[PDB]
RNA sequence: CCGGCCGGGAACUCAAAGGAGACUGCCAGUGAUAAACUGGAGGAAGGUGGGGAUGACGUCAAGUCAUCAUGGCCCUUACGACCAGGGCUACACACGUGCUACAAUGGCGCAUACAAAGAGAAGCGACCUCGCGAGAGCAAGCGGACCUCAUAAAGUGCGUCGUAGUCCGGAUUGGAGUCUGCAACUCGACUCCAUGAAGUCGGAAUCGCUAGUAAUCGUGGAUCAGAAUGCCACGGUGAAUAC
C-alpha cells in the first residue's frame, strides 16, 4: 500500500539508505517487496568556464540522481511505527506515499 | 556589478510579485472571449498607470552575487564563472565532472 | 491552352496549368478544379471547351493579372503617399520580401557598383 | 600517415550473392548515407542488365572489367622539382575501385532518365568498349607512353 | 588556465563533499544562496580562529554546519555562548533551524587552506616570502608530508611585475585519479597589490 | 523445444525464440516481407540459417526494437547465433569462421565540443 | 499581426485627442507614445511624433488607418 | 471487448547497483633467443579494444581590472541617480563561419518503420470543439521507466512530373491573418493566399575527415515572456582512401 519511492545522489548512498529501511520493515513491517532500481537521471549538460573570451572553453558537469522503489504491500502499523521520523543518509530525499 | 543596476533588479522584483504580475486581476479577466465592450480599453487603462517596473517579462533573470546579466543559470542562482568555481570547490550537492 | 484569353498552359495537368497561370498558384488551382468538378491528372490538350469556359468563369471570380498588378500598384501608391518607412524603402528601389537589407539584400539590390 | 602503414578494410559482400566487387561498386556510388534507395535502384539496374546481356550480373561486367582497367598510372616525384606525368604500375588492389569510380563517373552522364537505365547502359557500352571509362583507359596509356624509363 | 582544480575531479570519487542536501529544482538557488551567505559570514566572523574548512548539510530543513577549526577554545568562547549566538544568526539568515558541530584539527599544517591563511597573514607584515614558504613546507615535511607544492604569484617582495615562485618537496601526483590531497588558495592584499597562493599537500594514496 | 537468443547491434535490442518443427518467421508479430523482407538486410536474418538449415526445421518468433531498420536487422542476425545453441558446438565452431556472432560494438560518438560533429573540425580562416 | 481583439493604444495619446477634437486641437501635440495606431477620429491632426532628437510634426490623413506613429519616424538618417 | 487489457512469472528486453574478463594470455618468425612488430587459433571483446575529463617546467611581460577584488590614480549637486524614445538590427562598400538552393541516386500526393536522449508545476499540457491554417475555448493527467512535450525524419511501395530555371528552388515585399509580451514599425516569430529571382554545382585560393568517422536525416536541452540557419546534446541511415 505504501508506494515508497526515494531519490538520492549517489548509489553507494541510496543503497546504504535503503538497507536500513528494508531491514526495519522486515524485522517489523511484514515482508515488503523488493528494492527496485528505477532508472535514473543525470542532467548531462554543457556549462562554461573562461572569463570574457574563449567560447571554445567549456565544462561538462552532471548530477547523477539515483531513484529507487520499494512499494511496501502490507499495510501493517509496525511499518509506520518503525518509519516514524527517521532520516538516514542525510543528503538524500525519500517519501512515504500510500 | 553596478550597485545601482543590482538595486534595479531589487526594486523590480520587490513590486513585480507584490503587484499586478501575480495580482493579474485586470488583464486576465479582460483579454478573453467576453464582450468587445469597454473592457477592451479598460485593459490598457490600468497598464498605462502600471509601474512598468513591474512585470515578469521585464526582469532579466540574472545572477545575485555578481549581478551579471549574462551567464546566469535559471537553476542555480549565480553566473557561470562563480557557479563553476563553487562546483569544483564542493558547494554544489551532487554536482561533479563526468565524461562519455 | 486558352483560359484567360492569353495564356496557353498546354501539356499541363488540369491543376498544373492553373498553377502556371499568372494570378494564382498552388492552392487556387485545386480550389478551382474542386468548385468546377474536374480531376487533376489530365493535361489541358484533352479537355473540351464546354468545361474550359466553366474553368474560365470559375477563375473570373478572384483578382486577375490585369487587376493583380493594379491592386499591387494601389498598395504601392498608398505607401508612397503615406511616406511611411516601408514607402521609403520601396521608393529607394530595394529588394522586397521582408525586413533585412544591410548585408544580404543583394538579390534585388543588384551586384556591387564599385 | 607516416607511422602506420595499414591497409584497407574488409569488404562486406552483398546479401543477395557474395560479391565484394559489387559491394564496392555500390559503395562508390553511395552518397549521403541514404542507402535504402541506392540499393533499391542499383539492384534493379543490375537485375535488368541480367536480361539486357543474357547472363547474370557477376559475369555481365567481367567482360568490361578489362576494357576499363588500365595497366599504368602516373606519380610525379619531384626531380629537383617536377609536377608532370611519370608512368608507374597501377595497383590492382585498388584498380577495381578506380574502375568502379570511372564507370560511375560515366554513368552520371548520358543524363536523360533515372540512374537504373543509364548506369547499365554505360556498362553495356563499356562491354562493347564504347564508354568514357573505356577511353580513360587509353588516356592514361597515352600519358604514360610519353616519358619512358624515368624512375 | 590549463591546470585543473585537482579536487573537483576527486570530489565524487575519494574526497568528501561540503554542501550535502538533495532537493528538486525549485529551491536549489535559494538554499545555495542562503548557504553561501551564511558561510562567507562565518569565514568573515571567525577568520582569526582557524576555520580550516566548513561543511554544510540540510536534512529535512534542519540544517547542520560542521566547522573544522584548530582553536576551539575561542570558538566555543565561554561555554559556547558565541556558538549558540551564531546559531541564532545562521537560523535567521537561512530561515531554518540550525545545528552546529565543532571539529578539531590536530596539526594545522595538515590543512592546505589553513597554511595558506597563515601565509596570507604573514605576507601582510612585510615578511620575507621565502622565509615563510620554506619554513611552512619544512614544518610540514618534518612532522611528515609525503608531498607538498606551494606557489606564490603577484608582486611578491615588490617585484613590480607578474612574478611567481613555487617550492616542491616530495611527490604531488595531481594527475593520478586515485589519491587524496588537500588543496586551497588564499589572497593577501598587501599594500603593494594582491598576492595569490596555491598549496597542494599529498598524504593519502587511497 | 525452445531456445532464446539475445541481440544488440547499435542500441537495437533483439529478442528471439526458436523452436523445432517448422521454419516460419515472424518479426514482432510481423512477417519478413511485411517489415523488411525486400529492403536492406532482407537476408542477413537468413544467413545464419542458410548456413545450416532455414526452410522448415526451426521456426522463429522475433521481437526487435530500439533503433533503426538496419540496427534491428543486424540485431536479428546476431540473436539467431545466440539462440542457436541446441548444437552450440556445431553452430559456433562453424559460424565463428563466417562471423554473425560478434556484437559489432559500434556506438555513434557524441557531439563533440568545438567540433561541429563527432570528428569534423569547424572550418578555419588562417587569416 | 498585432492584437487580434482591440488595437493597442496609449492613454496619454488617446485622451489628448478624444477631448480636444471638440476644440480642433488648435496646435500640435508632443507624442511620446509612437507605439499606437490611428482611427477615423485621429485624422486632421498636426501631431509631433517623438523620434529621438526631437518630435517630427506630421499632418494626419484618412489613409493612415491601421498604421502606427513611429512607422514614419526617421531614425534612419543615413546621410 | 486481442490493449500485457486482466490474472499470472520474474522465463526475457530493459533497468540501477556488485562482480566477471583482456593480459601479448598461447603458437609460428624477421629480429641482439631481448624488446617489439605482421600474423595465426581461441577470442562478446586484439593488441591503450569505446571514446571521454585528465593539459606536467614553461612561452607569448597573450587575453581578461566590464565575472569578481584588490592595489595607484580621476571624479564626486558628478565620470553619480532616475524617466521616455531611439541603437547596437542604420549600409555605396571588405572579410569570416553557417542554413537554403542550382535538381530526375530528384520534386510532388496516398499510406506507410524503427530511434535515442533530455525537459516539464505562477511549468509540460493529452483528449475533445472550432478554425484550411497560424492558433483559440473545454481541459484530465503529470512535479513524472506511469502524464505531457511527442507525430522522428530521410525512408517503404505506388502514381505523376521527364530535362525545362521546368510541380525544381526558394530569397530581400504586397494583402489577409495566428500567438508572445503593457507593448511586435523603426526592431519578434508563425500559417495561409499570391508574385517569384539568382544559381545550370562555381576562378584564383582555401577548409574538414582515417569509421560507425565523412556525408546527411531528423529530435531534444540551455538561454527564454517572446525571439535561430547559431551553441550544446540525442540518436537514424551510412562512405572513400590511407601507395
Ligand atoms: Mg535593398
Ligand atoms: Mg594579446
Amino acid at each position: 500500500r505504501i508506494r515508497i519511492r526515494l531519490k538520492a545522489f549517489d548509489h553507494r548512498l541510496i543503497d546504504q539508505a535503503t538497507a536500513e529501511i528494508v531491514e526495519t520493515a522486515k524485522r517489523t513491517g511484514a515482508q515488503v517487496r523488493g528494492p527496485i532500481p528505477l532508472p535514473t537521471r543525470k542532467e548531462r549538460f554543457t556549462v562554461l568556464i573562461s572569463p570574457h573570451v574563449n567560447k571554445d572553453a567549456r565544462d561538462q558537469y552532471e548530477i547523477r540522481t539515483h531513484l529507487r522503489l520499494v512499494d511496501i504491500v502490507e499495510p501493517t502499523e509496525k511499518t509506520v511505527d518503525a518509519l516514524m521520523r527517521l532520516d538516514l543518509a542525510a543528503g538524500v530525499d525519500v517519501q512515504i506515499s500510500l | 556589478a553596478k550597485q545601482s543596476m543590482k538595486a534595479r533588479e531589487v526594486k523590480r522584483v520587490a513590486l513585480a510579485d507584490k503587484y499586478f504580475a501575480k495580482r493579474a486581476e485586470l488583464k486576465a479577466i479582460i483579454s478573453d472571449v467576453n464582450a468587445s465592450d469597454e473592457d477592451r480599453w479598460n485593459a490598457v487603462l490600468k497598464l498605462q498607470t502600471l509601474p512598468r517596473d513591474s512585470s515578469p517579462s521585464r526582469q532579466r533573470n540574472r545572477c545575485r552575487q555578481t549581478g551579471r546579466p549574462h551567464g546566469f543559470l535559471r537553476k542555480f542562482g549565480l553566473s557561470r564563472i562563480k557557479v563553476r568555481e563553487a562546483a569544483m570547490r564542493g558547494e554544489i550537492p551532487g554536482l561533479k565532472k563526468a565524461s562519455w | 491552352a486558352r483560359i484567360a484569353g492569353i495564356n496557353i498552359p498546354d501539356h499541363k495537368h488540369a491543376v498544373i496549368a492553373l498553377t502556371s497561370i499568372y494570378g494564382v498558384g498552388k492552392t487556387r488551382s485545386k480550389a478551382i478544379l474542386a468548385a468546377a468538378g474536374i480531376a487533376e491528372d489530365v493535361k489541358i490538350s484533352e479537355l473540351s471547351e464546354g468545361q474550359i469556359d466553366t474553368l474560365r468563369d470559375e477563375v473570373a471570380k478572384f483578382v486577375v493579372e490585369g487587376d493583380l498588378r493594379r491592386e499591387i500598384s494601389m498598395s504601392i501608391k498608398r505607401l508612397m503617399d503615406l511616406g511611411c518607412y516601408r514607402g521609403l524603402r520601396h521608393r529607394r528601389g530595394l529588394p522586397v520580401r521582408g525586413q533585412r537589407t544591410k548585408t544580404n539584400a543583394r538579390t534585388r539590390k543588384g551586384p556591387r557598383k564599385p | 600517415p607516416r607511422r602506420r602503414v595499414i591497409g584497407q578494410r574488409k569488404i562486406l559482400p552483398d546479401p543477395k550473392f557474395g560479391s565484394e566487387l559489387l559491394a564496392k561498386f555500390v559503395n562508390i556510388l553511395m552518397v549521403d548515407g541514404k542507402k535504402s534507395t541506392a540499393e533499391s535502384i542499383v539492384y534493379s539496374a543490375l537485375e535488368t542488365l541480367a536480361q539486357r546481356s543474357g547472363k547474370s550480373e557477376l559475369e555481365a561486367f567481367e567482360v568490361a572489367l578489362e576494357n576499363v582497367r588500365p595497366t599504368v598510372e602516373v606519380k610525379s616525384r619531384r626531380v629537383g622539382g617536377s609536377t608532370y606525368q611519370v608512368p608507374v604500375e597501377v595497383r590492382p588492389v585498388r584498380r577495381n575501385a578506380l574502375a568502379m569510380r570511372w564507370i560511375v563517373e560515366a554513368a552520371r552522364k548520358r543524363g536523360d532518365k533515372s540512374m537504373a537505365l543509364r548506369l547499365a547502359n554505360e556498362l553495356s557500352d563499356a562491354a562493347e568498349n564504347k564508354g568514357t571509362a573505356v577511353k580513360k583507359r587509353e588516356d592514361v596509356h597515352r600519358m604514360a607512353e610519353a616519358n619512358k624509363a624515368f624512375a | 588556465g590549463q591546470k585543473v582544480h585537482p579536487n573537483g575531479i576527486r570530489l565524487g570519487i575519494v574526497k568528501p563533499w561540503n554542501s550535502t542536501w538533495f532537493a528538486n529544482t525549485k529551491e536549489f538557488a535559494d538554499n545555495l544562496d542562503s548557504d553561501f551567505k551564511v558561510r562567507q559570514y562565518l569565514t568573515k566572523e571567525l577568520a582569526k580562529a582557524s576555520v580550516s574548512r566548513i561543511v554544510i548539510e540540510r536534512p529535512a530543513k534542519s540544517i547542520r554546519v560542521t566547522i573544522h577549526t584548530a582553536r576551539p577554545g575561542i570558538v566555543i568562547g565561554k561555554k559556547g555562548e558565541d556558538v549558540e549566538k551564531l546559531r541564532k544568526v545562521v537560523a535567521d539568515i537561512a530561515g531554518v533551524p540550525a545545528q552546529i558541530n565543532i571539529a578539531e584539527v590536530r596539526k594545522p599544517e595538515l590543512d592546505a587552506k589553513l597554511v595558506a591563511d597563515s601565509i596570507t597573514s604573514q605576507l601582510e607584515r612585510r615578511v620575507m616570502f621565502r622565509r615563510a614558504m620554506k619554513r611552512a613546507v619544512q614544518n610540514a615535511m618534518r612532522l611528515g608530508a609525503k608531498g607538498i607544492k606551494v606557489e606564490v604569484s603577484g608582486r611578491l617582495g615588490g617585484a613590480e611585475i607578474a612574478r611567481t615562485e613555487w617550492y616542491r618537496e616530495g611527490r604531488v601526483p595531481l594527475h593520478t585519479l586515485r589519491a587524496d590531497i588537500d588543496y586551497n588558495t588564499s589572497e593577501a592584499h598587501t599594500t603593494y597589490g594582491v598576492i595569490g597562493v596555491k598549496v597542494w599537500i599529498f598524504k593519502g594514496e587511497i | 523445444n525452445q531456445y532464446y537468443g539475445t541481440g544488440r547491434r547499435k542500441s537495437s535490442a533483439a529478442r528471439v525464440f526458436i523452436k523445432p518443427g517448422n521454419g516460419k518467421i515472424v518479426i514482432n508479430q510481423r512477417s519478413l516481407e511485411q517489415y523488411f523482407g525486400r529492403e536492406t538486410a532482407r537476408m542477413v536474418v537468413r544467413q545464419p540459417l542458410e548456413l545450416v538449415d532455414m526452410v522448415e526445421k526451426l521456426d522463429l518468433y522475433i521481437t526487435v526494437k530500439g533503433g533503426g531498420i538496419s540496427g534491428q536487422a543486424g540485431a536479428i542476425r546476431h540473436g539467431i547465433t545466440r539462440a542457436l545453441m541446441e548444437y552450440d558446438e556445431s553452430l559456433r565452431s562453424e559460424l565463428r569462421k563466417a562471423g554473425f556472432v560478434t556484437r559489432d560494438a559500434r556506438q555513434v560518438e557524441r557531439k563533440k565540443v568545438g567540433l561541429r560533429k563527432a570528428r569534423r573540425r569547424p572550418q578555419f580562416s588562417k587569416r | 499581426r498585432s492584437l487580434k481583439k482591440g488595437p493597442f493604444i496609449d492613454l496619454h495619446l488617446l485622451k489628448k485627442v478624444e477631448k480636444a477634437v471638440e476644440s480642433g486641437d488648435k496646435k500640435p501635440l508632443r507624442t511620446w507614445s509612437r507605439r499606437s495606431t490611428i482611427f477615423p477620429n485621429m485624422i486632421g491632426l498636426t501631431i509631433a511624433v517623438h523620434n529621438g532628437r526631437q518630435h517630427v510634426p506630421v499632418f494626419v490623413t484618412d489613409e493612415m488607418v491601421g498604421h502606427k506613429l513611429g512607422e514614419f519616424a526617421p531614425t534612419r538618417t543615413y546621410r
